[PDB]
RNA sequence: CUGAUAACUUACAGGACGCUUUGGCUUCAUUGCUUUUCAGGUGAACUGCCGAGUAGGUAG
């Protein structure tokens, strides 16, 4: 039994990625001062490319549905006319059950990322033996990839501008209560918890 | 004049810039790239090359040969325009020496203006190059930011007395040669960003690419890095920057042409006078605001040549 | 004159000079090249002049300023190649002796008398050694001698019985016709050239071998294909072991050894032994029937040119010249018939 | 004489000549040609002189420049090939001794008379011995014998129980007849074209396959087509595994073993034994009808060709030599009425 | 005699001849001809002689060389094929019963009663043997089995209940009558020719195949079209699989297997069964009306021939030769109207 | 009697036999032939001979020797095909009871009578049964049966509740009266016809299809066209798939299926049922008025034939094949004026 | 508002029989296609940790 209040991105010229990326910021600094994993992150209108001009927020209690959108900054963003807010709608039971999961193994195939694997592999070779020669490695020729799709999210501890990018796998209709995560998610190492879209 | 067959034949012969990562044990392999394509769920593929984890220094290595087929066009029609160019050509030989672009034409190689891009955020770059006819020793320039940035730094003792003179004697005597085999070390930082020369594909970044020791790896072009080393026009109404010698000194990454057909300071204009010019050198002296600074681009113009028919 | 249906065979049938590249292993590829597009920029003399003023407002600084692409086929020498070797095989006959085809046995009788009187007063010396200093000098690379280290040639005559000939770097050493004129390597191969020319059955095949030493990555440059009227400067390609290479053509390499003819009024060069003394730099031509010193305005006083062939001796201004003319055109050519 | 309805059969049946290119691997290839286009110079004599003065100024000296361009077909060997392997079968038959048609059974008696008194008197030693010294010394390759370093030719008779009759190297080896007429070899393969001309229902198959060396890819000149009426010089060709190859001609393999005719008014060359004996290069025809040596103005005398044939002896002048060139084109024959 | 309304219908129906070119891989492709224009020299009489001297001087010694092109369809075994298959079907009937027009009870009852009586008295042996023979010897090939080296033929009758008829190499194996009599083949397939001629709606379906072994790429002849009136060999086509390929007759077929009259005045040859005997080779028909031993009054007489079949014996050279001829024109019979 | 008009409809109504040659594919196209130019030996006897004589000094050995040219069309099946395909449809009717024009209401009643008299007394089976034997055994291909391995006849009556009526090989199976007579479908074919002459406005459609199996390219013998007044045998065509193809007629093949006609004096063959008798094989025409057999010879003693047909009993040999012979002739005829 | 005002052409059909177009053939000499060329990622998707790991995970 979940529940769900959409969020739209109205005045139809706006970079949806630079918008779903504070909304998920927001809901990464949602939960920090609860310690709660309970919400995924529900893109509706998923397409071959443009993120859709709304996001739903499926839940879990809905005593944090409710309280996720109590945070005073949509409120501040809804005196001018951005948004447009639903009033938190039973889920349907024929509903596709669609994984959320962000990939980060996309960043394990740019040669900056690949620098950083070759550097680790190089410091822990004092799991003893031959200290393995660096000049072995090949990005191969043709590392091809679909589809990852990515947003746009920066760090608040450090001044890194680092980005994480989310994928569209679907199985398996129903799966645990929750487990999530901070970046709401549906991918936390354990459960492949899909999203009823 | 313009003779509806007239066409010379280049001097500047440039070559490919192979590139090369030398490795901390004296071993010099080709750096080769990837090339990622994306699959969105149901072509556009870009290409990748940065300097792999724990290279020492990487190489650069090409050929330029100076050539003298700027005495005699290659095709001439009429010999009448003939004898007033050969005339003009060996005038200007006599007047005012080859010293000027052959120093002009020699800075750019010897000091990596062929790199184009590669020389930003690296640390040292050194240029050995190996003339020919030549009789002793390697011509070394060492560390060119600190060392090397003017004219008087290149024209030290044990270097430029011997090396301009030779691309003199290349342009002047009939069936006249020299052959440079230039050679730069870049010592760029951990995994900096290489930017090679991109293919056309007629509408993003594709390089072009040579196959070295059965691999592929990237090129930095060869009709690119003669146009490198040939950004040399800078007597064009007053002066901002040095241009590549087009007729209409065209520039690139502004989208004007400079030396317009109708500020008459073009190769047409400047070409159609030479009867005239070959009057004020006849006789002493040479204004050097619109006589020199003329004969130098027409001669800059005669080096590039090809065609000027109709 | 000119009987309505006179033709001669050719007496030099060269081949096409097929590229290798040898590596530091001492093993052989075929050098392959490449069709590559690139950017020019609008240098083109009517792009900003009608006939010869200023245009409309369409050669504006924005439209001369927009990179024309063109499509060209790139042959360059590889990274890490040791020296290009360069082979083809040229064959002397005598087929300048008995026209083809006569026609009227009164030309026909008057030319073999001709050929035989030229042979036994100033015999074939001169062409052979004109004729045999551009196949040992290299001059059937016709662009790849500029800008090259050194080039060394080494020819196989046949019918032979003993070594190879083999003339070393051809830039300090044989760069006079004296150079050429030394010990084991002229006496012995101009003769059978001549006995290639004046016996009947006469027959001497050379497969020549040179090997050019360019520097890093330099440019190769083959012949072009004609393709009668984007890809401009499409390159002339035979298939070896599978992999197509450039082939620098079989009668360009006919007019590179055969470019022998400054009898031509005062001097300048060296043309290609036309009729019409056409040069292909230089658009005009020489020997322009007005002046009458082309071939049929000669040929035509052959009964004349038999008479000078009576007794001693053979005048060397304006006779031995043009009869030099003559018997070089005999030596190409075919048909003169009109 | 000459009964209006008078036609023979030929004897003498050859076939297509399919080349073959052979590798050092012991591999064979269909050769294969290319349609290349060239530029040559403006060289014909009717470009600078009308009839027969001189051109006014549209023909200028930069007019005769601008090289007009030729589409033809080039065959050449392909670099690294070993030789050319040419394959050609001929079969002699009896279609010599009866008419085809006749008409009139009064002039069968007299050509049927004829053949059985010129075999029984002057045999066929003569005409197949200079029939197959035609196909062993490779008459039939024409002109790519020249310019090569050795030809062996092998054929395979039938009916036959022995080694195939190998002629190797036919330049310094076989050149005379008594080269050809040696030990093992000829007297046993020149009867078996006696006994397939004389014996009723007699027939001899040959399969004659030749091997050439050219030099390093040398040019190979196959017959051309005519088209009755750019593109000159267009190759004869035959699909070889669906692959289009040269020919060299059927009836060019049939014109090649039969050039004999050596027996006409004076005797410089072998003509091929026509009726009125057209010389092709010299164009001017010997046995002219105005002599009275043709085919017609001898067979017309056969009545006393029947005379001589019976006393003896017969004359070799103006008796066996006018007989051999009947019985050489009642061998080619068809049809002679009128 | 001769009642103005008679027609006989014809007794042996063959179909038309399918050449195909059987390769190495045992697959069958249909042969194919192409069209190839060729020069040929001035052969013909009537261009050098008028009737019967030398002509006006435009057929001098100078014109009479100049070359004439022809047109021909050439049809050759293509190179690396195994042998050709030569398939068709004839078809025996009992259509010599019974006139198909009689137009009188008076004629008919006496033809009737005369092929009872020649069936009853000397039976279809003879005959049936005579038109076997040359169905199973490849006749029916014509010009083909000359200049080859093997030629097999396989038939397979209907109906039948055993192994197909097989005749191998038919040159040294059979050649005369008791030759084509092995054991086990010949005796079974003149019975149901007997027995398919005699009985009243009779039938014999002969599906015969041969396989024909040439050298090198030899010609193959098959039947030219008449074309009413330059092309001489226009070939006689069909179309297997949308390839046009050479036919050789429907009627040239059964022309070839009915040459069994040599009955006639002396005998030389077997000739194509006519009312006259006419010999197209030797232009004269032997068999004329003027010596009364053509079929017509042969015929006129028949009121005789039934006299002599009903007494003992008759006479094998003036009656046998002469009903043979009469029963043999009456299975190819149609029309005797007058 | 034949009061000077009168005239009957058709009760067989045949169409043209559409050829098709069918592939191992079983693909079907049409059949093609070609007119080819031959030449032939002058084997007429007027070239050699004046009447009964000997020639004039024109006709000498040689000048019978020049071969003469014609110009005859060629139709065989092509190499490689399966087999060839005859379709046809036959259209049996009521058109026989009353005359289409009669003009006198004396001779109408007279024939309408007459055949109701033979419909009651003398049954339709021995008439159907006669055309029914013929349209089944392909007599309908003339010469095309002939010289052939096999051929099988597939005929789709109408109207018809159940299957399709299939006559297997016919040489060695259906050779006799009896071996039609055998198992299934026979007895409701031989009916049918009889309720489509009996029933007024009675109708009964027969679509037959034949397979042909010829030896290898065969010779296939269509209809000729007349050309009254050069190509010697020209064939009759018709458009396919807009291409032409050979016919076999539609005339010929109804006067194939109407060869009953064996009651004529004595009997050798069975005829095409003309009034006259007319023979094609022998151009004397049997049963002609001279005899008094003829169909008009017949007729005017209709009348006679009533008090016959009423009473016992009819001789099976004059009066009955008379009956016969009137009734094939009435389902044929039109028009018996004069004039 | 028409050379106006009205108008049933019908019935039946067997083109068939026979055929040899063929003989001979030389398309072939001559040939230079050439000259000159910039495709363009402002900085920008980083640093760890677990894994024996060019396997795969994951925080920020």
């Amino acid at each position: 039994k979940w529940y769900y209040k959409t969020i739209t991105f109205l005045p139809e010229l706006c970079n949806n990625e630079s918008l779903a990326a504070k909304c998920l910021r927001v809901l990464h600094g949602f939960n920090y001062q609860y310690e709660t994993r309970n919400i995924g992150v529900s893109f509706p209108l998923w397409c071959d490319a443009t993120v859709g001009k709304k996001i739903s927020f499926v839940s879990k209690n809905k005593i944090e549905l409710d309280l996720l959108l109590k945070q005073h900054y949509f409120v501040q963003m809804e005196q001018l006319q951005y948004f447009h807010i639903s009033n938190t709608v039973l889920v349907p039971e024929d509903c596709t059950y669609v994984s959320f999961r962000r990939c980060q193994s996309i960043d394990k195939l740019t040669a900056a990322g690949l620098a950083r694997k070759i550097r680790r592999l190089e410091k822990r070779a004092l799991s003893r033996g031959e200290a393995f020669d660096p000049s072995s490695f090949a990005q191969k020729e043709h590392t091809a990839i679909a589809h990852y799709h990515s947003l746009g999210e920066s760090s608040k501890q450090t001044n890194r501008n680092f980005r994480l990018n989310i994928r569209m796998l679907s199985e398996q209709p129903r799966e645990g209560n929750s487990i999530f995560s901070s970046y709401g998610l549906a991918n936390s190492e354990n459960s492949f918890q899909p999203v009823p879209l | 004049k313009l003779p509806t067959n007239l066409a010379y034949e280049r001097s500047i012969d440039p070559s490919d810039v192979c590139f090369f990562v030398v490795w901390p044990d004296d071993r010099k392999t080709p750096l080769t790239y990837n090339s990622r394509t994306l699959l969105g769920q149901m072509p556009h593929q870009v290409d990748f090359c940065h300097v792999p984890y724990g290279a020492s220094h990487i190489e650069c290595s090409f050929s330029v040969s100076f050539s003298s087929e700027l005495r005699q066009p290659y095709k001439c029609n009429s010999s009448k325009v003939k004898q007033t160019l050969v005339q003009l050509v060996e005038l200007y030989e006599t007047k005012i020496g080859w010293t000027e672009l052959a120093t002009r034409y020699l800075m750019n190689i010897c000091n990596g203006k062929w790199l184009w891009k590669n020389t930003r955020k690296a640390y040292c770059w050194n240029i050995v190059l190996t003339p020919w006819p030549w009789n002793g020793e390697k011509v070394g320039f060492e560390d060119i930011r600190t060392n090397y940035t003017s004219r008087q730094d290149f024209k030290n003792n044990k270097n430029w007395s011997a090396i301009v003179e030779m691309i003199k004697t290349a342009f002047s005597s009939t069936d006249g040669l020299a052959i440079f085999e230039v050679r730069a070390t870049l010592h760029l930082p951990t995994n900096a960003m290489v930017r090679p020369s991109q293919v056309f594909t007629e509408k993003s970044r594709v390089f072009q690419s040579t196959t070295i020791d059965g691999e592929r790896s990237p090129i930095l072009g060869a009709f690119k890095t003669g146009a490198a080393i040939a950004t040399i026009d800078d007597w064009y109404p007053e002066a901002t920057e040095p241009l590549r010698v087009g007729r209409f000194g065209v520039h690139r990454e502004d989208v004007t042409c400079y030396r317009h057909p109708s500020t008459g300071k073009d190769f047409f204009s400047i070409l159609q006078q030479a009867e005239h010019y070959i009057e004020v050198l006849s006789a002493n002296k040479t204004p050097a605001q619109e006589t020199i600074n003329d004969m130098h681009f027409l001669m800059a113009n005669l080096i590039k040549g090809g065609m000027f028919q109709h």
